[PDB]
């Protein structure tokens, strides 16, 4: 009369990992995976997204034509990376809605300038300044045109540029605010010069303010930058008497996956579809803790540094 | 612990069970031994793998979003941008936390289920030939070689051939 | 499937089971038969209906909101409005998927509970006059006509009536 | 025999339905229901929400007085529907913060104009142009008064009007920008001007800008529309040296369920809490995939085309 | 009720037990009495306390936020500021509602599980010396003095001492 | 006999609590706890946070130096409380982006004014008004200097102030809009006086509008308040020909746990990590139903009034 015994049981591991459930803060299980990406490789991968590095240039500076940003002319990008070392080496400028312009150009993702010939009759063209030094001579923004008086007479300007090529045009333009009255007569030969740039749907009027300003690159005058968008079938109308920083052409605006990100991480050679200011990160986890700023297919940002999901059963040790 | 098997009556994990998650450890004539159940183990991995597949899945692809870091202080519009991002971050962090807690609890219970299921199947197989002590072990009152243990492990066990012997041994 | 009832010992479902969700299929000397248990069926149906009512019928009212589509590109304000709506849709989309997945798993498991509850009720009813083969069926070791099968289904089973014959048929 | 068999089982159907679980993406259950709305009626319902159709008119144009929009005077709405075919046939206008004014009037839900009595002494009222063609001859925005030189003079205007009523009043006024200096001299007999609209708590000052602009209806000149809100116990003061397009009174503002929706869908006879640009949809399902724009009692918008909820047990065959 | 113990075969709860959540009620030749199982009670209380310690006491600090009450109707910015807060409130309210419903469901299930675990533990402890009546009570087929019930409740019950007597009372 | 009965049972309470599950909307349980706070002590606690009441003084008035607000000078706060019983009696003033500046100063949580000496040569300082009665005598905003002509002449002002301190400076200045041109000539000896405050990264230019406005304290004129932030390593340049309400110094801006809240509730001496406009609430429960505006370690507001969490088993009584 023999007997036998048959026990049923599960496996166990020496130490295991600790997770959290609905009922307990700490519980030991055999295996668990991490759901939060807590690290970055340290560099921004140049694939699969197109990366343009501004280095010493900002997006607006490359848009305007800073003498250190002529290499960004007619350049497209998927993500524009701005460094915390960029500076301006041109005429001091102030864009009243800077963030909106930067977002506009970033979402456009292209800096594509097609030049147009405006009938600037009676005004001296291609103005120059000692703050903007292209090559080794005084210059100005490449995409900007500075008009001064001809024969000490600045005539009225009435220039029309329609849009018939079936794509929206982004026009840059500016208004010069001289630091002295004497400067205003020296360049524009008028007391004060009004500016009116209009389309069939929008109008913009700018009046210049003449007065001293803090000197950057030994220039007390400033220039205000404005942007105008013209639809296909609409005409751009510029009507002025002076203090006009004229467009040299039209910038193209597109609708795409493009944006701009601020970082100081090197553009290393790899492929990662998620870019972060701290560097590119891998999209193998649902969540992440690197940065709240993301581009591409990116894990969602959470405040928690650690979040483990058990890939095994409760670990009951033999001991 | 809801079924009370992994932390319940079977309150012991076998570190020597490197082949599978659940299984059978036997002692009979011809000696003692240890084997694994492959169906219940695979069922547990399949459920966990289904959880993992549902977790990452498709990752949200966002390209141009609001500004989230600011150098100068601007006022209402910047406070609005910060508040929007805070609220989104906190809501997604809460979703993260609840998902981890609930799924981890579900994993604990699914593993306890597969154990109790294997225990129930083995009981139903042994019929009236065996009795349960209450520790995941069955006392079999018929001489079982290292062969009919495999029969119990593989479904090819007939209680009718050991029925009279086990009944006489029991009573 | 946490109890292993629908996909466990009961390997197959019955399509002729049109009078209920859970039922009894008996074979005896008087032939066969198939009957429905309505306590288990309703104890389920009410549970999923209670879910359905928690989900269906609840509705919010939003009258005046932000603009969600735009025609001309503006800048920071338009991007902020787009971002807020995008984050709202994605968060509710996650809530919907997690709702469906959690409730469907509960639906399967609650039906698992109801089937196992029916098996436990019958097993505790039969006491030592029957044994389970692990396929959802019970071996009744005493001759049971349609009347006493209906006594099983109706709850009016006196195990003491047939205990001696079943025990003699079980151990001898 | 001395043996009976009693099996326990569950039901199964051939019309299975695949649903989603936590641990499985494809599981077959007996019965399932749909939680997301995928299709619309396609047309907006007149019930229960009051629907006003602008057809060829925008909300701002009706608020201003474009002649084709003159039928919308004194009208109210629970929801204003703006069509793609909308167009303007009055003076070329521009509204800074146009979206703010549009949302403000929409949340108001009323276009109720009661005319008031400004003195406007020394100027000619009821200016007209060859674009705002009401009746058959020339007119202007019915809600706006155009002031020009009387006896070739434009005396300075300083008018007051108190808010002695317990409802906040909304004033729409404007500034005229002539295309030429010769024009500005012709209309107002003065070289440019100023306008200042003031309350005991708010002040707005506008400057006319003379310059050539793209001609709409042969009009190179523009007018800029602004709004002022005057509350009870306050006084609206208008101080103009010229180029002022004056309000003709006050619009009443309200707070309520009213809004505005952009849609090109027809208007039908039905009752539906949910209104969308794609059309009215039933609100029985908890979610929807029609449009992120909704009005009234509506299911919430989700990005997934279907969300099937299981209403039965797992379906295993025989 | 996924195990069918609280609302099932044990269909009556005892208000007389005040020293524990679960317990035993015995009838023997020495009379009748009541006791409580502190271990299963503690397990259920600990699980509930773990739920509370995950919920109660967790506070989030927010100092400077957007304005949420506006006195003058501004328009676009005011509408947007209203919309974000309304969206946040709705999403958090849904999170709260789903949380309490799920936690209450799991609490009921866990309490049912603790009761079922105690029942199965007692069943496996009694082995073939007793049988289940299907109402949560066990019929012991041998003489139990009050120390016998103590041995079942303390964990020191030896079935092999009463096995022969119980088997004779069972199958004869 | 050789028979014994051992029953296994659970505990029940005489009167339980109804809770809600995903499955049952109403089920009875033994013990339950509330998860939503719907009550308050009706008081604001000055612990652990630093609470500053405003009484009759708004945050902007305290920043500017309203005579009744002089007690708020050189004071800090974690939370600033604004009451509906707030009045200003210095001078009628309008702040472009009033809300932004309010959020600016609130987030700073400090009003630390450090005085500086600008040139102000050729102009008369410490201008006074009869609406700003400080100390039974006509005065002005404490932190703002009113610049008048001297010897019936107003020289052109060009004043530079550098920031060498290792923190940021916040400047508050103003521009005067006289109600009549005779007032403008009387004060500034010039028909029109421009203002231009500039840094190396900003330029703010303002041209005043002369015009009568609704009179508060018999003052038909308005001053427009502007703020300029000068970062460490920048200069503040003031260029004017008249109509200048100049700063008397700089305000120190800081970052921290600081903000502002509106509440007509008392501040007793208690301790609560959570503050709401209805009065400090406890933070034991994870949710609250008192107000959406919260400060500190606060429960999250929800639409629901009461949410119950089961702290016990299902209740079946006998
Ligand atoms: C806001 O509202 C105020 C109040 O109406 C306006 O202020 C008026 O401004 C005008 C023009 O600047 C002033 O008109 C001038 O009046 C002088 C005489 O005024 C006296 O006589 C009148 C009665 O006729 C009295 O009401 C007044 O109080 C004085 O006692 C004239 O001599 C001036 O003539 C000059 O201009 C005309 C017009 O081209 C020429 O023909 C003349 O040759 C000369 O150059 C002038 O007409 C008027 O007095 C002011 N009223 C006041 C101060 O109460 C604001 O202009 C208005 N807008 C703004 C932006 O503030
Ligand atoms: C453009 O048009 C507007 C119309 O709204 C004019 O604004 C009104 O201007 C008049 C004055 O011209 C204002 O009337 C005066 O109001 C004073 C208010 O004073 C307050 O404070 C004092 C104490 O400081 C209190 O005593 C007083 O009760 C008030 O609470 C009154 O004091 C004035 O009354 C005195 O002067 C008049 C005139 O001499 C005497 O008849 C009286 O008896 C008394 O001595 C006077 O009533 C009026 O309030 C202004 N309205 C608004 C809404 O501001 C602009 O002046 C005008 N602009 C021009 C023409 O350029
Ligand atoms: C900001 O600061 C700058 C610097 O102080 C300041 O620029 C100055 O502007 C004034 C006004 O335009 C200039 O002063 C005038 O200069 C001319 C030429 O020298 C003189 O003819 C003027 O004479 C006045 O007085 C005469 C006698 O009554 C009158 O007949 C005559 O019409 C004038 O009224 C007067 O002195 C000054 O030269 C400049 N400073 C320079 C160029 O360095 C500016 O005005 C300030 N404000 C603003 C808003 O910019
Ligand atoms: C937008 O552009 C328009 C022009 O298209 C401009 O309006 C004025 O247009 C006229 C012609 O259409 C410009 O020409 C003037 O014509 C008159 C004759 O009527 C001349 O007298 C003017 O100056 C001459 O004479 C002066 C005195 O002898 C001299 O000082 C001068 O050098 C000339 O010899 C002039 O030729 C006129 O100039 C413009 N207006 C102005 C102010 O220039 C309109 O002004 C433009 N937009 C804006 C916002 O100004
Ligand atoms: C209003 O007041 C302002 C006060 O700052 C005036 O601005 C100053 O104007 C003077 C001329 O009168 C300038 O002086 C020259 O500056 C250049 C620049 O070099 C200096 O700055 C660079 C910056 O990097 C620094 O590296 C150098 O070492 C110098 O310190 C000098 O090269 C000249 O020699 C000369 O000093 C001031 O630079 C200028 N300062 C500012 C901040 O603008 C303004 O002109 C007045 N406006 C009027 C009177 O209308
Ligand atoms: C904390 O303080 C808050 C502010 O004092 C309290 O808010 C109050 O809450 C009560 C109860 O919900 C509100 O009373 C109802 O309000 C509704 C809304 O109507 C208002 O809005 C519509 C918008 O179209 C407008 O048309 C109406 O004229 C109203 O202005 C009314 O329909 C009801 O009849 C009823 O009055 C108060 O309105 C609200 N006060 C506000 C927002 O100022 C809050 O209850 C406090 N919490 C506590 C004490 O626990
Ligand atoms: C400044 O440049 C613009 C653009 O070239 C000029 O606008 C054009 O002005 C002429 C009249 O001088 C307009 O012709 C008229 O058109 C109407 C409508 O078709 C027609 O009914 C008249 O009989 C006349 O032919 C022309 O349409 C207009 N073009 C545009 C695009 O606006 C403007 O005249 C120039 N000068 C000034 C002072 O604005
Ligand atoms: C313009 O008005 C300002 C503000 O009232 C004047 O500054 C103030 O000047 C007085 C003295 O006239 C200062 O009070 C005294 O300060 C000294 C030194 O600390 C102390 O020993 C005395 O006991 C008394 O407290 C007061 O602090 C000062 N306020 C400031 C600088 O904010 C200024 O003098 C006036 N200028 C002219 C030209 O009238
Ligand atoms: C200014 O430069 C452009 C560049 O193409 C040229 O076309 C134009 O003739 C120049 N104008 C001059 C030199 O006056
Ligand atoms: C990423 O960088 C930000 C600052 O740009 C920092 O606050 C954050 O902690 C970093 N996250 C890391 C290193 O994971
Ligand atoms: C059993 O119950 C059924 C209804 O479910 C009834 O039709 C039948 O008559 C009952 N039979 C007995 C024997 O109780
Ligand atoms: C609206 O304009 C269309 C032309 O686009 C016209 O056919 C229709 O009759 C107009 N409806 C009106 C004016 O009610
Ligand atoms: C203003 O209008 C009222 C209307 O009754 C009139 O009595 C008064 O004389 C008018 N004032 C002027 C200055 O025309
Ligand atoms: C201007 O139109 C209004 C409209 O009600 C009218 O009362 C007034 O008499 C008109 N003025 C004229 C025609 O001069
Ligand atoms: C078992 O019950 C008996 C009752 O006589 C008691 O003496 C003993 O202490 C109990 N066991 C334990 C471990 O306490
Ligand atoms: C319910 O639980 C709370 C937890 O704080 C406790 O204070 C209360 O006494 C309990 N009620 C009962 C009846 O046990
Ligand atoms: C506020 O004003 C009231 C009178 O309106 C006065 O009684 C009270 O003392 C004032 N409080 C302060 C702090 O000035
Ligand atoms: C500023 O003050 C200095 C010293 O008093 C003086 O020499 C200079 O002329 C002043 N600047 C002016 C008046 O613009
Ligand atoms: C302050 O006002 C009183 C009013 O009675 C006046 O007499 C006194 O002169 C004023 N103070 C000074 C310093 O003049």
């Amino acid at each position: 009369n023999s007997t036998a015994t048959l026990c049923l049981g599960h496996h166990a591991v020496p130490n295991g990992t600790i997770v959290k459930t609905i009922t307990n803060d700490r519980i030991e299980v055999t295996n668990a995976t991490e759901l939060v990406q807590n690290s970055s490789i340290g560099e921004i991968c140049d694939s699969p997204h197109q990366i343009l590095d501004g280095e010493n240039c900002t997006l607006i500076d490359a848009l305007l034509g800073d003498p250190q940003c002529d290499g960004f002319q007619n350049k497209k990008w998927d993500l524009f990376v701005e460094r915390s070392k960029a500076y301006s080496n041109c005429y001091p400028y102030d864009v009243p809605d800077y963030a909106s312009l930067r977002s506009l150009v970033a979402s456009s993702g292209t800096l594509e300038f097609n030049n147009e010939s405006f009938n600037w009759t009676g005004v001296t063209q291609n103005g120059t300044s000692s703050a903007c030094i292209r090559r080794s001579n005084s210059s100005f923004f490449s995409r900007l045109n500075w008009l001064t008086h001809l024969n000490y007479k600045y005539p009225a300007l009435n220039v029309t540029m329609p849009n018939n090529e079936q794509f929206d045009k982004l026009y840059i333009w500016g208004v010069h605010h001289p630091g002295t009255d004497k400067d205003q007569i020296f360049l524009y030969a008028q007391s004060s010069g009004r500016i009116t740039v209009s389309t069939k749907r929008s109008q913009q009027a700018v009046i210049p303010n003449i007065g001293s300003r803090p000197r950057i690159r030994d220039i007390p005058s400033r220039i205000s930058i404005y942007w105008t968008i013209v639809k296909p079938g609409d005409i751009l109308l510029i009507n002025s008497t002076g203090n006009l920083i004229a467009p040299r052409g039209y910038f193209k605006i597109r609708s795409g996956k493009s944006s701009i990100m601020r970082s100081d991480a090197p553009i290393g050679k790899c492929k990662s579809e998620c870019i972060t200011p701290n560097g590119s990160i891998p999209n193998d986890k649902p969540f992440q803790n690197v940065n709240r700023i993301t581009y591409g297919a990116c894990p969602r940002y959470v405040k928690q540094s650690t979040l483990k999901l058990a890939t095994g059963m409760r670990n009951v040790p033999e001991k | 612990g809801i079924f009370g098997a992994i932390a319940g009556f079977i309150e012991n994990g076998w570190e020597g069970m490197v082949d599978g998650w659940y299984g059978f450890r036997h002692q009979n004539s011809e000696g003692r031994g240890q084997a694994a159940d492959l169906k219940s183990t695979q069922a547990a991995i399949d459920q966990i793998n289904g959880k993992l597949n549902r977790l990452i899945g498709k990752t949200n692809e966002k390209f141009h979003q609001i500004e989230k870091e600011f150098s100068e202080v601007e006022g209402r519009i910047q406070d609005l941008e910060k508040y929007v991002e805070d609220t989104k971050i906190d809501l997604w962090s809460y979703n993260a936390e609840l998902l981890v807690a609930l799924e981890n609890q579900h994993t604990i219970d699914l593993t306890d289920s597969e154990m109790n299921k294997l225990f129930e199947k083995t009981k139903k197989q042994l019929r009236e030939n065996a009795e349960d002590m209450g520790n995941g072990c069955f006392k079999i009152y018929h001489k079982c070689d290292n062969a009919c243990i495999g029969s119990i492990r593989n479904g090819t066990y007939d209680h009718n051939v050991y029925r009279d012997e086990a009944l006489n041994n029991r009573f």
